């Protein structure tokens, strides 16, 4: 039964940083991969970041390119999205998907207000 | 990302671009040209146009030996494969997705799931059979067909039966037109992993053993009785070399995406032997027209009344 | 308020009730049942099914054999190709448009429909003109082979497009008939803009009454071994190919014209569609005869299939 | 060339009276059946009336059932609605449509706003 956590993030300066985190329960992790996706407050989901099973491959949007950075935790079943050199349209509520998809699974996210 | 993944779907093709939908909602225009789409139409109807008569003369012709029982099992699926899964196919081809929805899709799985099946386990019984007669292991010993012929439909059905329980699922392949069993997502909720394994071993190895396992009884093998013997022993062996030429292809690509799950393959990597291996609706009564020479006789009498 | 008509089409069924619907934009569920429909479209693919395998083997045959050059054999082929303009034009569009109710392909899609039944079957009429000018011409001995049948099958073509084309000129039109699947000449509206009044006059007259005319003047000129059981049967075939388009043609040709005369009148979906459906069957009839009675054929094609 | 006059029409009583007309212009007039169907402002078109193209079998709406009464003038190339007992929601515009349609040809209507 699938359970994911949508810690980390909050309201934070216009040009600081913030670490979101994504704590997996309830399905083989490292057999499959996960995602992030926010929902800007107005326009539809933007995919964010996505990462391969193994973790080896992260890949981003032109969005947050460089700015943002993905990383997961197989062992303690965790994804990360450490968020550095924000904006003001940075500000959304993020998911963590699995698989490849923009479905979010679970759900609340993280209101990173900018 | 290099496919995108959905509840019902896997599109073979990045959603960077933003255009990826669903192809039980949207047509699939972005994956292929559209005429690509309209030339399946076009081998998917001709599939579908030779297909009936064929094998609705060979039904009706027949009931109108063990071999006939098998051959007209198979005239049987593949008329279920016709009118269960071509029809789907050449109209969602037409449409360029899964336009019928989620039920839709499991059409065209479950009778492709079938048609190669019931020929799978109609070539163990045609293996079975003629080793039982040739190398005469069993002495007079060849209602024996009509037991051994249900026993394809048990199998078959041991095997297309499940994606629709829920173990394993029926998932648009490639140009999103065909479907077939989950090979791209691990999916661990539908555990369809683990059916991948079950269908290759109990439904293909399996198989392929008894066949070899038979035919390999006749190497050291290989007058009218014989003559008989022969030719039909002959179709044995023309049939399952048809079978393999046409389910390789497939099946091979099949476990290339299961091995390499989430890896970068085109949509007209997996569709073209997929929309290739539709043709065991037709092949297998143009053997028995073209091979078995008591048919040809016995069919122009119906024809030509 | 018995039917009611629009720029397009007209649906033979009141609109008092408030229901009905443009046949190019909803399905028509509310004329009959929607079972029904899905019988025309089983129905309708069976004239697909085998009118494709029966025509192709008739048309591939006559070509492979470069003997099959008498005058029968250029028609029962000119049918062939015609009938698969039919199964491939017209039928198509129809068993599509069974399966959703209403002609989804839009307004040329019913002009599809009703071409390659107008082709069909005045390819099938002019045809029965030839096959009783050639039989005349032997039988009765008036006149003392390749080159005259070619160009006689050229001229079913020539006068099939007379009748088939002006709808599409803009002179008439097709519009959806019945169960709005089949589609056919304007019967129902005057529609003097399009003038179709004055087409069906013409249509009956110079594509009807003209060759009836010619077909029966033949056939009344043969009321007063070998070569002649030859004769005898294709000449009898000639016959069959006639009693069968009478048959085919003749119950919608009917309904049409009682259409025609009562224009407004109170008459249901079901009335045109039935005959006009059945005078689909056009496509495979002309075959089977050419297969059935004609034995010279029927020794070759099992050549061609059993190589 | 197709034209028809949308005369007779206007203000009137709460259950008032007023006389329609339809002068037809370029077709076989006598050769078509012609209709009445009026714009509710608010709502679609009600078919309000028709008859025969000889003239023989008038009918009517059942909103419309024996106050309103529909006859026309083949001679004269002319459809006429006496309208009697009207009511508000009889306010609206009203066309003359040819064959059995409430599809519109051209004309000015008349606003009979009661
Ligand atoms: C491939 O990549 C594409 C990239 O776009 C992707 O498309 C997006 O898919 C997501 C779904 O996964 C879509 O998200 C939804 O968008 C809804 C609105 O979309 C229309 O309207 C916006 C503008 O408002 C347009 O930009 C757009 O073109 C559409 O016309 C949006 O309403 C949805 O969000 C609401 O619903 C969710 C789910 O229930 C809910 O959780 C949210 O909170 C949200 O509700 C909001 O509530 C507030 C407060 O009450 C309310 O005021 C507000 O109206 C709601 N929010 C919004 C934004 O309206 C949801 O985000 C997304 O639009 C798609 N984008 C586009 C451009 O189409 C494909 O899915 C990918 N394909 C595949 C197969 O993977
Ligand atoms: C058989 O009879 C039915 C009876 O309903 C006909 O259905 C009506 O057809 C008329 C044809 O014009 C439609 O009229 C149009 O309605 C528009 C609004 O309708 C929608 O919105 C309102 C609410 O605002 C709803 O009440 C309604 O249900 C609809 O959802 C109007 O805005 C249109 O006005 C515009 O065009 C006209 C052109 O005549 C102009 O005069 C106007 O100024 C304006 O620009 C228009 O009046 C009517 O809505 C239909 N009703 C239905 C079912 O919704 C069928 O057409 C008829 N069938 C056939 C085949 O003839
Ligand atoms: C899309 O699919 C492609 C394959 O078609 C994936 O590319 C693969 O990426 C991994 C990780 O970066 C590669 O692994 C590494 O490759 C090098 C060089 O070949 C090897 O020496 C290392 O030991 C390591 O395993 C992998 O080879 C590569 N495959 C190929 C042949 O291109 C990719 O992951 C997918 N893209 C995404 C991000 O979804
Ligand atoms: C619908 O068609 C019917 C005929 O099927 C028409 O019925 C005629 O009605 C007129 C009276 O208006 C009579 O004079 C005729 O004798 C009727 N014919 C018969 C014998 O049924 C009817 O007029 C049409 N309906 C409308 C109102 O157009």
């Amino acid at each position: 039964q699938v359970q994911l956590v949508e810690s980390g993030g909050g309201l934070v300066q216009p040009g600081g940083s913030l670490r979101l985190s994504c704590a997996a329960s309830g399905f083989t992790f490292s057999k499959y991969a996960m995602n992030w996706v926010r929902q800007p407050p107005g326009k539809g989901l933007e995919w964010v970041s996505g990462i391969r099973p193994s973790g080896d491959n992260p890949t981003y949007a032109d969005s947050v390119e460089g700015r943002f950075t993905i990383i997961r935790d197989n062992d303690k079943k965790m994804v990360y999205l450490q968020m550095t050199s924000l904006k003001t349209e940075d500000t959304a509520v993020y998911y963590c998907t699995r698989g490849y998809g923009t479905m979010t699974i679970e759900g609340q996210g993280t209101q990173v207000t900018v | 990302m290099n496919g995108t993944e959905g509840p019902n779907f896997y599109v073979p093709f990045s959603n960077k671009t933003g255009v990826v939908r669903s192809p039980f909602e949207a047509p699939q225009y972005y994956l292929a040209e559209p005429w690509q789409f309209s030339m399946l139409a076009a081998y998917m109807f001709l599939l579908i146009m030779l297909g009936f008569p064929i094998n609705f003369l060979t039904l009706y012709v027949t009931v109108q030996t063990p071999l006939n029982y098998i051959l007209l099992n198979l005239a049987v699926a593949d008329l279920f494969m016709v009118f269960g899964g071509f029809t789907t196919t050449l109209y969602t081809s037409l449409h360029g997705y899964f336009v019928f929805g989620p039920t839709g899709c499991n059409l065209e799985g479950f009778f492709a799931t079938l048609g190669g099946e019931i020929a799978l386990w109609s070539l163990v019984v045609l293996a079975i059979e003629r080793y039982v007669v040739v190398c005469k292991p069993m002495s007079n010993f060849r209602n024996h067909a009509i037991m051994g012929v249900a026993f394809t439909w048990v199998m078959a059905l041991a095997c297309a039966a499940p994606p629709l329980v829920g173990w394993s699922r029926y998932i648009p392949e490639g140009m999103q037109c065909s479907c077939g069993i989950d090979y791209y997502t691990p999916h661990e909720e539908t555990n369809n992993e683990s059916f991948v394994i079950y269908m290759f071993v109990v439904h293909f190895i399996i198989p392929l053993i008894v066949i070899f396992f038979c035919y390999g009884q006749l190497v050291f093998t290989v007058a009218t009785t014989q003559k008989a013997e022969k030719e039909v022993t002959r179709m044995v062996i023309i049939m399952v070399i048809a079978f393999l030429i046409c389910w390789l292809p497939y099946a091979g690509v099949a476990f290339y995406i299961f091995t390499h799950q989430g890896s970068d393959f085109g949509p007209i990597f997996m569709t073209i032997p997929a929309f290739f291996a539709k043709t065991s609706a037709v092949y297998n009564p143009v053997i028995y027209i073209m091979m078995n020479k008591q048919f040809r006789n016995c069919m122009v009498t119906t024809l030509c009344c």
